[PDB]
RNA sequence: AAAACCCAGGGAACCCACU
């Protein structure tokens, strides 16, 4: 019979690198002629819908259908064995929208909450009491996400923009910036959810949800997050534009002043090298020392300009919204768009003298300046000069060449690895033997523990002082009052 | 090829109920109203009106999928008041409001056309 | 090729404006003045004439195959 | 080897459960008698899962030790993973 | 007719298939009746650095409101973002092309201000009806009793070596046997 | 087999392209003053790769012939226009310098795949895999080079009102949401 | 690279002085030290870019290359020299010569 | 034969088309077209159920 | 889960903690058997975890 | 519960567009009215094209598409016509369809423009809208011709965009965002709306928490297929009819449940 | 009747180290007589608070003056007399941390209660005699009202 | 002449795309 809803299929993308490149899904019938799949499945597949086409296999027998359903369902491989961390994560658009959703200043009228709750599959039908009762019934976005979080799980994470000095002084439990993620009793207490909380990082919220709860519960957790945050995103809305790429005139003056200072700094370094007044660093030639100084000045200029540019985002710029959530982009991406592209590099160094001692026929011979050797002082907003545009093409061509050649050399590698270890398994005596029953390890991973159910932990016995170790672990029973405060009196006299 | 026709956005088929009532079991006095072959163009207004009743505790609507023409309206009213009668009162209120707006628009057109 | 009948975004009837648009262009009018002389306030309707290429005349140079 | 020398893990690991479910649903689909009282189902895989939760699958699993020996664990004797 | 899955691309490497098609009433709209034709992901910009796409959008708004075909030569120095913004401001629009978009479903105006404007999109040859194909026990090769190659001859997909390796890693031995023997060439 | 490009000829610190050359060149088809007449005039000349290693070539006259803190002050040739370093497919990119070079390469690759009126007499040609478009449009945002590629006579793509907005969640991963009404309007 | 001669030099720590070459260590420090050295070196290249891979997979690859006494290079020159089976060795790059 | 036919071989009951994103279905659900579903069959055993 | 309210003094005997941990360590078995070779393997398998 | 009392104030009424204000109603009601303007208003459009002959450079489906999108004057006939699928006729009749006939041959050296005027209907009321020039369907070289019979049938915007009577429906509420539904990062840069009433010194109105969306502004520009006011009247009538049908189905479901 | 804490505070500083959020800001307030500090996140838009204002703050376990101990579900149709009518700004949230200046030998003198109202935090640093009614992971209200 | 077309029996090389 023709396949109906609920059927099991195998769903894989070439090249199948790891075991999450081939999953089992349940069939849903939709009209149009494409494979509609969910969003969080993108990350394990590395398929960005840019014309990507997928392969779908159907298990014909009934016995193999159960084999896939008990092994190859996507809830059962949320956590990878290679790095004991989740691989599903949250896609960019949900991640940016949920980062804005979980902010402290987010408030929802009764109707918008009343709409959002309809998309929770795991909702018991009880509307939570608003965080604001008077003057108006007003729910906080964190309350809505608290309904999303299933069961009773407890995690502590840090937001991407959490200041490192905040936990030192006061406010370490009441964060002024709401940059401390604290989930308690299955309820989101406080904090803003960046990629370090809902992403694929180890110890994230989804990873703990997979372990503390089951695997079907986490499946509902992923679906609930995507549905309700996208629906709230309709009311909120997220965009990007040129107003997100323009800094105020004061910042532009700062950028130009830094470049002019750095450009003049390189020139005075160059005139020092010409007059032999530059001294060679011990360990390299006077050329390499000169190249080091030029690289250091330009790298400092790029960093200072990038830092100064990323200090004028006004907290409403969408570039910062995407980078802070960690969904798409980085601080380098904002810096090059707004302030300065920076030095272009080929084979790890500056632009070589393709012509006779000049990179282009447009510069004078033996010109080691920033512009002549490939440094670009303009940004993508201002546009590149033709000499800089060609030098930018220099770097990009190197990137594509690396991408095109890496595939063949890397691709040969895993085939050698797999074919070398295509028969290494764990026998029923918990030992690791190859095809010819030769023991490789007495226990798998020298401990017999699978790579999915492990977490990063901290050994408290390691790195105290000797007195600190004794103070924290000895359980001094001689003190009276300490025993009185810690234990009940019947137990206190029992120990004493 | 797999492109569905144009007429399934509003046309029902044999054996297809326009409205299906399913009494919710999670909380008392709650029902799910499944409207077939329809979209936001009625559900949004029904939700908005059901918010105006002071005895309705929950009233929302959603589309399971934009490619499937069906909506579900979940209505939870206070005990001693059925959700079904809330729904049928909201529909009558909308009919009354749209009718009133209709003759008022007629009157406005008449006032405009001869000054 | 031929001028579209309606604005893609609006549905505003633009197919009858092309001949008048050409007449205004040859009438020593700026195309910006021609657009709002034809009554196109929304720029989505203005792009239908500002960016249209009338390739149908190039197609009409060839003799018809079937006669 | 007798039950005194029964050294394999008492837990039904995931491969064994996955194959038991498939080979039991195949039998149920082929008009095999059902071990547990079903509340009305058409999918035989759900019936096999119900039997798994009831620990009443009439299958003894033969775990081959790598030396050549083998153990015979009952499904009801194995502790279910989930 | 353009359907979902059809591959569209801008003039900046911003390619992409059609995710879904809504009617005019469901599409958002500005204060005027202008509804967008294409709605693209904001996340495709920051990593790809297609600032030229944004500048093209702004210049398109300026050109369509002004009534002239704008110039976009690479190295001009006479047309920068500031001049384009100043020209756009004269036509009653925002300085940087953002516009207040109203929701198509609820009608509530979107809290954010959507960047909108006319760009030049181009449709690629890679459409989905040319690529979609399925198979169930179709024609079988004559050299070996395996399925054909290519959808033109109703061929089947190849379960290559890495797929076999992945199914070994999954431990789905029965499924691997099914694929490689029962479903390919018993 | 040598590869050369024509370049302006620079005297002491001055171009040889005087105003009279522009005056005579504007009135083509009347004075019969063609490009070859300018070449024979000793104003422009073809320079190959070999001679480029021994020439000091300026960007533009407005910058590198005015007295300043002197860079070289010994220019021999001047570039006619920097935008001419691009190819035929990269010349259709609006503001190509504002993008990232991989994006420009991807656009140049896809520019050859965009469907449209590929030839004027397509109705006579029995071409295999012929793709033409109903209503191709010239780009609102264009470059000066398109007047010579004749892209405004055989365009490929339609100017569209795009909005860059996160939305219901179908413009997620390099995907686009389209307007059903617009598509229904061709 | 030269161990067993640098370690002989005075004022040089003979305990912590590691190396980069793997073959050289196998001649000097044996097979088990290579299993540790290859582990550290392979972990170094994997974790250089900040990526993480579980130690279970590192241990298995290092052990399968040293479960024969000598360095089992992952090529036809090292895989197809152990008694695994004609079909296993022919399943690799060289097919006819093995069979 | 070993690699091109024995290890990796063409298989029946398989489909290949472009993927489009969809957030309105669970992570374990895939939306296949009707024509693929109307050409791909599963062997179901006839039982009185 | 158990609503500790850790401000109040606790009510578990510390000898139960020591005995519970020792019993728990016996229950965590990687290597079966009773001979000292298996005992050493079991000790080494869970040495870090214990 | 009960429904509030809305009111209408028409600012202008032109043969092309209508501009008016609806006050004292919910946001969802106004949005639904806009959506019904766009989609649920039924008009008459060409849907069945039979190409008897064609020699133009444009192919047949292109001509059919261009003919379908041509607006038709259906100010009063669309209320009388039954839906083609709902008529008991022999798959076509004047009670659910309007016949159109085109027969043009270019027998001259000049490029003959087959315009909307060449469409000849049998019903004098249902004619193409085109002061303004006619709708250019196709140009013809000498010797080329096209003959076709086209049937136009009742439909609305959900079926296809060729049944869309509205050129543009401008919708905005609270032009000075006192509700602060949208948040300008820098409100000084934002130009004021047409209905704004603040002095040029002020950027946006002060926020009020107790406010609600009201006083909705409409600008419904017709494409010519219908008058801008009959579009609104038919939209309200159709929305009321849909609500009535939904209530009837609800009553049937309730009496079935009881 | 169900009141866990009550005092009159005075606004001293409003988000002095910067304005992080447009709709909510934190208020550094001192008690009128009890000499305790209170830092409260408040919605400025619906309840604007200026510097130097004086307000009463009454943390209560329940709104109902009978102490019926409601579960915490949203019941807008309950017409029983609640104490919210006497006030003008009710924030409902959960206390999650009660730290204090304590020693392993003697008791704690200065306590610090941490409560989150959905996403709005409030730290109340006072004396142990006044904060004794607070319990970790307990259900409370806010009930503030400004006065001249 | 079950003309159960229960619906290919061609291969090879090259080029071009997409990931
Ligand atoms: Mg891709
Ligand atoms: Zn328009
Ligand atoms: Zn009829």
């Amino acid at each position: 019979r023709h396949m109906c809803d609920g059927d099991i299929v195998i769903f894989n993308r070439q090249p199948t690198l790891h075991k999450m490149s081939m999953m089992g899904h349940r069939v849903r019938i939709l009209p149009w002629s494409t494979f509609r799949l969910n969003l969080s499945v993108t990350t394990p597949y590395n398929a960005d819908f840019d014309g990507d086409e997928m392969n779908l296999h159907l298990p014909q027998s009934l016995e193999t259908r159960a084999e896939i359903q008990e092994l190859a369902m996507v809830p059962r491989m949320i956590v990878t064995p290679q790095s004991n961390r989740p691989v599903m994560g949250i896609v960019q658009d949900t991640l940016t929208a949920v980062r804005k959703f979980t902010k402290r200043d987010v408030f929802l009228e009764r109707g918008e909450v009343m709409n959002l709750l309809m998309f929770l599959s795991t909702w018991d039908g009880k509307v939570p009491q608003p965080a604001i009762l008077k003057p108006r019934p007003l729910w906080t976005g964190k309350q809505i996400f608290s309904l999303i979080i299933p069961g009773h799980i407890n995690c502590i994470r840090t937001h991407s923009t959490h200041p490192d000095d905040e936990d030192s002084g006061p406010y370490k439990h009441i964060s002024p910036g709401d940059t401390k993620v604290v989930v308690e009793n299955g309820e989101l207490i406080m904090g803003i959810l960046c990629k370090k909380s809902l992403g694929t990082s180890a110890g994230s919220l989804v990873h703990i949800s997979y372990l503390e709860m089951g695997h079907d519960i986490t499946r509902l957790f992923y679906s609930n997050i995507q549905t309700v945050i996208n629906n709230w995103l309709l009311i909120e809305g997220h965009t990007i534009g040129i107003g997100d790429s323009i800094a105020d005139s004061k910042t532009y003056q700062d950028i130009q002043n830094t470049i002019k200072k750095a450009k003049q700094d390189v020139i005075e370094v160059i005139e020092k090298a010409h007059n032999n007044e530059l001294e060679p660093t011990p360990g390299n030639t006077l050329r390499q020392t000169f190249e080091n100084q030029v690289n250091r000045i330009l790298n400092d200029a790029r960093d200072k300009t990038g830092s100064s540019a990323q200090k004028s985002l006004s907290e409403y710029n969408n570039f910062k919204s995407m980078v802070v959530s960690g969904a798409k982009g980085s601080k380098i991406n904002i810096s090059q768009v707004i302030a300065v592209v920076g030095q272009q590099n080929v084979e790890g160094k500056r632009i070589p003298f393709g012509f006779k001692h000049r990179t282009l026929p447009h510069f004078i011979k033996d010109d080691y300046g920033p512009e002549s050797r490939g440094f670009v002082e303009n940004s993508y907003l201002a546009g590149l000069t033709p000499t800089e545009f060609f030098f930018h093409a220099m770097g990009g061509r190197e990137g594509l060449i690396d991408t095109a050649v890496k595939t063949a050399e890397t691709g040969y590698i895993q085939r050698r690895l797999i074919k070398s270890m295509e028969s290494v398994m764990v026998k029923y005596d918990a030992t690791v033997r190859n095809s010819i029953n030769q023991v490789v390890q007495l226990r798998y991973g020298e401990d017999g523990l699978a790579g999915e159910s492990v977490e990063f932990q901290n050994l408290a016995t390691l790195k105290p002082s000797n007195k600190a170790f004794e103070k924290k672990f000895r359980f001094d029973y001689t003190n009276e009052r300490a025993l009185r405060r810690t234990l009940q009196e019947d137990l206190v006299k029992d120990v004493l | 090829m797999n492109a569905p026709p144009a007429f399934e956005s509003f046309l029902l088929f044999e054996g297809e109920k326009k409205i299906t009532i399913n009494k919710d079991t999670k909380v008392p006095n709650a029902c799910l109203f499944t409207i077939n072959k329809e979209d936001h163009t009625l559900g949004n207004i029904i939700k908005s009106q059901l918010l105006k009743d002071p005895q309705v505790l929950f009233a929302g609507y959603k589309v399971p999928h934009p490619l499937e023409h069906k909506i579900i309206i979940r209505v939870q009213t206070t005990p001693d008041y059925s959700p079904q009668e809330a729904f049928t009162n909201a529909i009558t209120d909308l009919i009354s409001e749209l009718s009133l707006l209709e003759e008022r628009f007629r009157v406005a057109i008449k006032d405009k056309q001869e000054g | 090729m031929i001028i579209p009948v309606r604005c893609f975004t609006c549905g505003k009837i633009v197919g009858n404006k092309w001949e008048a648009y050409l007449g205004l262009l040859q009438a020593e009018y700026t195309e910006g003045d021609a657009l709002d002389a034809l009554g196109l306030k929304r720029y989505c309707c203005r792009r239908m004439l500002l960016a249209h290429v009338d390739l149908i005349e190039k197609l009409l140079n060839y003799a018809p195959l079937e006669k | 080897q007798a039950n005194q020398k029964r050294i394999t893990t008492p837990y039904m690991t995931k491969y064994e459960r996955a194959r038991v479910l498939g080979t039991r649903a195949l039998q149920i689909a082929m008009c095999a008698p059902v071990m547990v009282e079903l509340e009305g189902e058409t999918d035989p895989l759900l019936i096999a899962m119900k039997e798994l939760k009831a620990r009443k699958i009439p299958i003894i699993i033969r775990r081959y030790l790598p030396d050549g020996s083998y153990e015979d664990w009952g499904v009801d004797e194995l502790i279910i993973s989930d | 007719i353009p359907q979902i899955g059809d591959k569209f691309a801008s003039r900046h490497g911003q390619k992409g298939t059609c995710g879904i098609q809504y009617r005019q009433e469901d599409m958002p709209f500005t204060c005027e009746g202008i509804t967008p034709d294409i709605i693209i992901n904001p996340h495709a910009i920051p990593s790809r650095m297609t600032i030229g796409h944004l500048i093209e959008c702004l210049q398109g708004k300026v050109s369509a409101n002004k009534g002239e075909i704008g110039d976009a030569t690479p190295f001009n120095d006479a047309v920068n973002v500031q001049k384009i913004s100043n020209l756009l401001s004269d036509y009653g629009y925002h300085l940087r092309g953002n516009e207040v978009l109203y929701n198509g479903f609820t009608g509530r105006k979107i809290t954010s201000q959507i960047f909108i404007g006319p760009t030049y999109y181009q449709r690629l040859k890679h459409m989905v009806d040319d690529k979609i194909h399925s198979r169930a026990r179709g024609p079988i090769q004559i050299l070996n009793r395996q399925p054909m190659e290519g959808r033109s001859r109703d061929g089947g997909l190849r379960f290559g070596e890495m797929e076999r390796d992945c199914q070994i890693a999954h431990g789905a031995a029965q499924f691997l046997r099914e694929r490689l023997f029962e479903a390919s060439d018993p | 087999g040598r590869i050369c490009r024509p370049l302006l000829i620079v005297e002491k610190q001055k171009l040889l392209l005087k105003k009279r050359h522009i005056d005579q060149l504007k009135e083509r088809e009347y004075n019969n003053y063609s490009w070859q007449d300018l070449v024979a005039s000793g104003v422009v000349e073809y320079i190959d790769t070999l001679e480029e290693e021994t020439v000091m070539l300026a960007m533009t006259p407005d910058d590198l012939q005015e007295k300043e803190v002197a860079y070289c002050s010994t220019y021999t040739h001047c570039e006619i226009h920097p935008s001419m370093i691009l190819g035929v497919c990269a010349s259709i990119i609006p503001f190509p310098d504002h993008n990232q070079s991989p994006r420009n390469t991807y656009q140049s690759a896809m520019g050859k795949q965009a469907m449209g009126v590929y030839i004027t007499n397509f109705h006579v040609r029995m071409d295999t895999l012929a793709h033409v478009l109903y209503y191709p449009q010239k780009p609102l945002v264009t470059t000066r080079s398109m007047e010579y590629l004749r892209f405004r006579e055989l365009p490929a793509g339609i100017n569209s009102i795009v909005a860059i907005a996160s939305y219901t969640g179908y413009n997620q991963e390099d995907s686009v949401i389209m307007n059903r009404s617009a598509v229904d309007r061709g | 690279v030269s161990l067993m001669r640098v370690l002989s030099e005075k004022d040089v720590d003979p305990v912590r002085t590691t190396s980069n070459d793997i073959v050289e260590i196998f001649t000097v420090l044996g097979i088990e030290a290579v299993r540790k050295a290859l582990e550290r070196e392979l972990y170094h290249v994997i974790s250089f870019d900040g990526s993480y891979v579980n130690y279970r997979h590192l241990a298995l690859l290092c052990d399968t290359m040293t479960c024969r006494g000598h360095l089992m290079a992952i090529t036809r020159h090292g895989v197809n020299r152990q008694d695994t089976g004609p079909l296993m060795k022919c399943s690799f790059e060289e097919t006819v010569d093995v069979l | 034969r070993v690699r091109g036919n024995l290890m990796g071989k063409r298989v029946d009951f398989s489909a290949r088309t472009v993927i489009t994103p969809d957030p309105n279905l669970s992570i374990d659900q895939v939306g296949v077209p009707r024509s693929i579903a109307a050409n791909m069959t599963f062997a179901e055993i006839v039982t009185p159920f | 889960i158990f609503h500790i309210n850790p401000r109040l003094p606790s009510d578990l005997h510390p000898i139960k903690v020591v005995e519970g941990v020792k019993e728990l360590s016996k229950k965590l078995v990687i290597v079966n058997g009773d001979d000292p070779l298996s005992r050493q393997a079991q000790e080494n398998a869970t040495l870090l975890f214990n | 519960p009960y429904a509030n009392q809305p009111t209408v104030r028409i600012t202008e009424l032109t043969d092309e567009n209508v501009k008016f204000i609806i006050e004292n109603t919910d946001l969802a009601v106004a949005n639904s009215i806009r959506r019904v303007f766009i989609a649920e208003v039924p008009i008459i459009a060409i849907d069945w094209v039979q190409i008897d002959a064609n020699s133009s450079v444009l192919h047949d489906e292109f001509i059919a598409h261009r003919l379908g999108l041509i607006p038709l004057t259906s100010d009063d006939i669309v209320d009388k016509l039954q839906y083609s699928r709902d008529c008991t006729c022999e798959e076509f009749c004047p009670e659910c369809s309007v016949e159109f006939t085109l027969d043009v041959r270019c027998n001259e050296d000049q490029t003959r423009h087959v315009t909307s005027r060449d469409l000849i209907s049998n019903s004098p009321r249902v004619i193409p809208v085109t002061e303004q020039d006619d709708i250019l369907i196709v140009k013809l070289r000498k010797g080329q011709e096209l003959r076709l019979r086209a049937y136009a049938k009742k439909g609305f915007g959900k079926e296809h965009a060729k049944w869309n009577p509205t050129a543009g429906v401008a919708f905005e509420y609270d032009p000075d965002n006192a509700l602060r539904h949208t948040v300008y990062p820098k409100p000084e840069e934002w130009p004021k709306s047409e209905y704004s009433e603040l002095d040029e010194d002020e950027s946006q109105a002060p926020y009020d928490p107790n406010g609600k969306p009201e006083r909705f502004y409409y600008n419904v520009e017709s494409c010519g297929s219908l008058r801008p006011e009959t579009i609104v009247l038919s939209a309200l009538s159709g929305l009321k009819k849909k609500l009535s049908d939904l209530q009837t189905q609800l009553s049937h479901e309730i009496q079935s449940d009881v | 009747a169900g009141i866990l804490f009550e005092d009159i505070f005075d606004v001293k500083d409003i988000d002095p180290e910067g304005k992080k959020f447009d709709r909510v800001s934190r208020l550094h307030c001192e008690s009128e007589s009890f000499k305790m500090d209170l830092i409260l996140d408040v919605n400025i838009q619906i309840y604007p608070v200026d510097l130097g204002d004086k307000f009463r703050l009454v943390i209560a376990s329940t709104l109902y003056e009978d102490g019926t101990l409601d579960d915490g579900e949203y019941n807008p149709t309950d017409d029983r007399p609640s104490r919210a009518d006497q006030f003008e700004y009710v924030m409902y949230g959960k206390v999650y941390r009660i730290e204090g200046d304590e020693t392993s030998t003697e008791a704690a003198t200065r306590l610090s209660a941490y409560v989150s109202y959905g996403g709005l935090l409030m730290r109340l640093q006072g004396d142990a005699n006044n904060l004794h009614g607070f319990e970790v992971d307990s259900r409370v209200y806010l009930l503030m009202k400004k006065l001249a």
